């Protein structure tokens, strides 16, 4: 029941060595950046 | 960092206030004497408000100069502050450039005419350069001169 | 000592003089330290708690208590099981991942995970949706997303040919235009002055307290 | 069709490399297949649109400071003219003549008290005077670390949101000349040229040679915009000497494409070839390959500009706002006159 | 160190800006002024000095100290020599005999 | 006239504090306002 993915997936050559792939259209890394957090006072009062 | 136009220009603003703590009150046209008397006080207000000076006799009594007098102020407040940001900013320069890499740096691969890493010649500096089998392909350059 | 005044005299004896002249000298030397402290207290970009950049050496240090879990049975497994390099870190990895983009997303800010690896195609998406999450500079291990079609397909020269017209028109920069909406911070320390009303406020209730005071001296003084 | 793909339809070049990008010619005289790079069509300089920087002395108030001084004049005012400065019961004008006074005084103690008008005779009037000119200095020393702090961050020319601007289309824009080109003889020119096609007009009077003559042009000033190739903007603006000029953004072009090679016809590997290039993610050579060759030599978190002053605004209009006042001063005048 | 010996005696004595004594030791040595090579007597004195003075002490025996001149690339004989055979040259750099 | 001078600088440098007085020749006005801009230079790169 399937024909074409219209899916982001990954290239490899596990993947593209049973079937035929084109080119891609976005070449995006990985990354490990999750947040960051700033300390900051609202109040302020100072004396600290 | 800034022009002469600026100070200029700020110049241009006393000249300003000073003809405008005239118009505001009513005189006399002068042109005949030397020294004036509203005009050398009104100088003297806006470089005793512009510049932070000190001398009681008394204060304006019209709203229009206490306005003038408070933005002038104000103005006052805006480019001393300013000014003293400029020179924190240029203190705080740290020259955060021209620096190096680490433990090997990029420009050491890549060859360059204008910038030689000349070495000590016939040394143990060759041996290492002899041994090693990662960075061969530099040692045709930096083996001359 | 608070710079202060009103016009009626001034000290005639040399010692008050003196006393008074090292006194606002004084009164500089706490003010300037008070300003500089206040300044290095603004210029804290507390440039600690940072990445690495393409690679992170706590990645390859198995540790128990700061677990690096990622999507399972997912594209990530397909590149950890070809790869050759960081092999002694897929075993570690291996267990104790969710199976679930929404789980590990949901995990990672709802206090749960300690951290996620998986591309920055949802990480900008996300982050630039939530106002939550914010991405790196750098992209390490780039990859590409590709359309595959059957070998017997002889439709995937004209889909590519509407793929590279798609791109040589200047359509991709329209659906990316409008899918790619740019909120704002960009990093840690770029915008201090965001907010300072509030810390203005918070010497403002003490200047109402003040205030009150002020009322209870005067009536002290009116009794 | 002429030049290096000849080569290909001449039997003469089986496979070919270099810089070739994907795009509908190559996939039309010849084959393709997959590239092992990605690229696109960049400008050299920023995306600024030469924009002059605003003003940095109005930001850290956002509507706030002056609003909440004059509120806080409003009540501190109020409740301190109603507490000793009315002993005795007198009429309107009586109290007014105290505030007039002490909007003066608790402006001349904010601004540093640049005049000392005079002094009331009731301690706590003092008092509240020392606390006032208290909340004065420690206003001021956190107006003067606020705007150091925030004049320390980047104020640099910031990037638009707007790629095809006014220069893509109409060229008498901007007064002062602004220069821009590209080598002819590519894909730039055919791109370019088949999209904008105002742009090529007006494009052909102003072209190049090679890099190292638009490198001298860029650096002494004859040449103000550049547009080319990806990847050789990021090796010329990486081996810069001097670290000044910087893409657009940090990476984000439009337009993605990349190298590949081009095959005369398809009867020998080609798909395993394909699958070498998937080998090479495999063993990491990219990362390698590309701290060794693609890598540059201005590569430092590129994010923050600084330098001198360029403020021929911020005070100008700081001065503007000053013009404003004295306008208002002057209908103030106008009603002063008419009573 | 090396330092030419003053007038016509033996070194020149001195002390550090800590309050110490420093020794010096006679070492012969050429001279870089001068085209040629003669035996010049100077006066040795530094790190590798006094560690050799502390193992002098140390151990129960008599050295002799001595400038080595030029030579200090293990003989590279990449020149095209009149074919010829070669040997161990400076190398390991011991026995010069 | 020395007594009153050193207190009247020594006030203008540390940002007024003490008005004290003024005299009536307006050259001395002048040096007054150029001691103060050295005095508010002086600050600025003090604190800076
Ligand atoms: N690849 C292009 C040159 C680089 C560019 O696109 O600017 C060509 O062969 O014409």
């Amino acid at each position: 029941q399937a024909d074409m993915i219209v899916a982001p997936l990954t290239i490899n050559n596990e993947r593209a060595q049973y079937i035929e792939f084109s080119k891609p259209f976005k070449y995006q890394g990985l990354t490990i950046l999750v947040k960051k957090e700033i300390p900051r006072s609202t109040l302020d009062s100072f004396m600290q | 960092p800034f022009q002469s136009t600026l100070w200029l220009l700020v110049g241009l603003s006393v000249h300003v206030v000073a003809v405008m703590l005239y118009l505001l009150d009513r005189f006399s046209p002068f042109g005949r004497f030397e020294d004036a008397l509203t005009l050398s006080s009104a100088m003297w207000f806006s470089w005793r408000v512009l510049l932070n000076s000190g001398l009681g006799e008394g204060a304006p009594r019209s709203f229009s100069a206490r306005i003038l007098g408070m933005v002038w102020a104000g103005f006052a407040m805006i480019i001393v502050a300013s000014y003293t940001a400029n020179l924190a900013a240029f203190l705080v320069l740290r020259r955060p450039e021209e620096r190096i890499t680490g433990i090997n740096d990029p420009r050491l691969r890549n060859p360059s005419d204008k910038f030689i890493y000349a070495t000590v010649k016939q040394s143990s500096v060759d041996i290492y350069f002899r041994r090693q089998v990662e960075l061969s392909t530099m040692y045709r350059h930096m083996e001359k001169h | 000592l608070l710079n202060s005044g009103l016009g009626e005299g001034a000290p005639r004896s040399f010692s008050a003089r003196i006393l008074g002249m090292v006194w606002a000298g004084f009164a500089m030397i706490i003010v300037a330290s008070y300003t500089a402290n206040l300044a290095a207290f603004l210029v804290l970009r507390r440039p600690e708690e940072r990445i690495t950049g393409i690679n992170d050496p706590r990645l390859r240090n198995p540790s128990d208590k700061f677990i690096y879990a990622t999507v399972k049975q997912s594209s990530v497994d397909i590149y950890f099981r070809r790869q050759v390099e960081l092999s002694t870190m897929y075993r570690h990895m291996e267990k104790h991942n969710y199976e679930s983009a929404a789980e590990a997303i949901q995990a990672v800010r709802d206090n749960k995970l300690h951290a996620f690896i998986w591309d920055s195609a949802v990480l900008e998406f996300e982050a630039s949706q939530k106002c939550d999450l914010v991405t790196t500079g750098e992209l390490f291990f780039r990859s590409g997303f590709g359309i595959g079609m059957r070998k017997d397909s002889p439709w995937k020269q004209e889909v590519s040919l509407n793929i590279l017209k798609s791109h040589e028109n200047g359509f991709m920069e329209e659906l990316d235009k409008t899918w790619v909406r740019y909120q704002e911070c960009d990093s840690r320390s770029n915008a201090p002055a965001t907010l300072t009303f509030e810390n203005m406020a918070g010497v403002f209730m003490l200047v109402a307290g003040g205030i009150v005071a002020g009322i209870f001296l005067i009536f002290i003084e009116i009794a | 069709w002429n030049g290096m793909i000849g080569e290909v339809v001449t039997k003469r070049a089986y496979m070919a490399v270099g810089s070739l990008t994907i795009n509908e010619e190559r996939s039309e005289v010849v084959d393709f297949s997959v590239p092992f790079i990605e690229t696109g069509i960049s400008v050299m300089v920023s995306r600024s649109n030469g924009t002059v920087s605003p003003s940095a002395f109005l930001e850290p108030f956002s509507a706030d400071v002056w609003v909440m001084m004059f509120v806080m004049l409003l009540i501190v005012s109020a409740v301190a003219v109603f507490v000793f400065e009315y002993f005795s019961p007198v009429g309107y004008n009586g109290p007014s003549f105290t505030i007039g006074k002490a909007i003066w005084l608790l402006w001349g103690l904010v601004f540093n008290n640049s005049l000392p008008v005079q002094n009331p005779k009731g301690t706590t009037s003092k008092i509240m005077v020392s606390v006032w000119a208290f909340f004065a200095v420690i206003f001021l020393a956190s107006y003067t670390a606020n705007l150091a702090a925030f004049m320390i961050q980047r104020r640099y020319v910031d990037q638009v949101s707007g790629l095809s601007d006014k220069k893509f289309q109409r060229p008498n824009d901007f007064s002062p000349a602004f220069r821009f080109g590209t080598v002819p003889n590519g894909s730039t020119e055919r791109n370019i040229r088949n999209n904008y096609l105002e742009m090529h007009s007006y494009m052909v009077k102003f072209n190049q040679r090679s890099v190292q003559d638009a490198l001298l042009s860029l650096k002494s000033g004859k040449l103000d915009a550049f547009i080319y190739d990806a990847a050789v903007l990021n090796y010329m603006a990486g081996r810069d000497e001097g670290c000044k000029l910087v893409t657009i953004g940090s990476g984000k072009v439009f337009a993605t494409t990349g190298y590949g090679i081009a095959i005369q016809k398809d009867s020998g590997w080609k798909r395993q070839v394909d699958l070498a290039i998937l080998q090479l993610f495999g063993d990491g050579e990219m990362e390698e390959l590309e701290a060794l060759w693609l890598t540059g030599i201005c590569h430092n978190e590129k994010n923050e500009v600084m330098s001198s002053q360029l403020d021929i605004d911020n005070m100008a209009g700081v001065f503007y706002m000053l013009a404003a006042a004295m306008a208002l001063s002057l209908i103030t005048f106008i009603m002063e006159h008419l009573f | 160190y090396v330092r030419p010996t003053t007038s016509d005696g033996t070194c020149r004595e001195e002390y550090t800006i800590n309050g110490d004594p420093i020794k010096k030791v006679i070492c012969n040595g050429p001279d870089e002024t001068i085209p040629g090579r003669p035996t010049v007597p100077q006066c040795c004195y530094g790190f590798c000095v006094d560690l050799l003075i502390k193992l002098a002490r140390e151990m129960d025996f008599t050295y002799e100290v001595h400038l080595v001149a030029d030579g200090k690339f293990g003989t590279q004989e990449r020149v095209n020599n009149s074919n010829a055979a070669a040997w161990n040259g400076m190398m390991g750099e011991l026995l010069s005999g």
